[PDB]
């Protein structure tokens, strides 16, 4: 294969620093404290904050007055989550 | 000459020569076959003419030395990192 093969002759393939297992930890880290702690993380300790109270912010930021989710949080959570159940098949079917 | 099991040795087979660590192996040939090889154009597997089994070849390991070491400020001790071996070859 090209598991050794090129290790015959000096090709080497020197492992990643960090394993995938890391990654994972990071990507953990950097998806958990985005749910918990919205956005504040980034800028110094993260502060817990209730999430529907972030989503009422990060319509602030693109212009939607909040009351619209504390409104239509019931539908929103749906449209979220049908919403990443297709992520999978996107992945998986292509 | 008597053949060399798990252990790296020079080799000629049947005038193929080479230097490898070679070893009992379960991929099989058709009859009429010699070498094995890989996607690399290596030879990876031979068969032993006299007895006939099937022979793999991995050219004896090797890899980068690494120094890992403090400053030489804080110290004169390094530890060694031989990249990419079993250790016995120490
Ligand atoms: C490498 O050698 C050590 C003994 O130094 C042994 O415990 C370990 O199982 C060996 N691993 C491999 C890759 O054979």
């Amino acid at each position: 294969d090209l598991i050794c093969a090129q290790k015959f002759n000096g090709l080497t393939v020197l492992p990643p620093l960090l394993t995938d297992e890391m990654i994972a930890q990071y990507t953990s880290a950097l998806l958990a404290g985005t749910i918990t702690s919205g956005w504040t993380f980034g800028a110094g300790a993260a502060l817990q904050i209730p999430f529907a109270m972030q989503m009422a912010y990060r319509f602030n930021g693109i212009g939607v007055t909040q009351n619209v989710l504390y409104e239509n949080q019931k539908l929103i959570a749906n449209q979220f989550n049908s919403a990443i159940g297709k992520i999978q098949d996107s992945l998986s079917s292509t | 000459t008597n053949l060399v099991k798990n252990k790296c040795v020079n080799f000629n087979f049947n005038g193929l020569t080479g230097t490898g660590v070679l070893t009992e192996s379960n991929k099989k040939f058709l009859p009429f076959q010699q070498f094995g090889r890989d996607i690399a154009d290596t030879t990876d597997a031979v068969r032993d003419p006299q007895t006939l089994e099937i022979l793999d070849i991995t050219p004896c390991s090797f890899g980068g030395v690494s120094v890992i070491t403090p400053g030489t400020n804080t110290s004169n001790q390094v530890a060694v990192l031989y990249q990419d071996v079993n250790c016995t070859e120490v």
